[PDB]
């Protein structure tokens, strides 16, 4: 690419970042931000572990 | 010289616990 200022769009230059989430099958790793809590039990529960 | 495995190199293909399961 000859890239030069004066190139009408679409001719400039555009920086590209592709991230890919992927799993594999560990126990765990990085993730969004969660606050916790603490853990009930013995009752009918909704539960994200 | 060569040699003759019998039944050798089985891993488990992860992790996930299990039980008596003849699983495939």
């Amino acid at each position: 690419y000859g890239f030069q200022p004066t190139n009408g769009v679409g001719y400039q230059p555009y920086r590209v970042v592709v991230l890919s989430f992927e799993l594999l099958h560990a126990p765990a790793t990085v993730c969004g931000p969660k606050k916790s809590t603490n853990l009930v039990k013995n009752k009918c529960v909704n539960f994200n572990f | 010289a060569y040699t003759n495995s019998f039944t050798r190199g089985v891993y488990y293909p992860d992790k996930v616990f299990r039980s008596s399961v003849l699983h495939s």
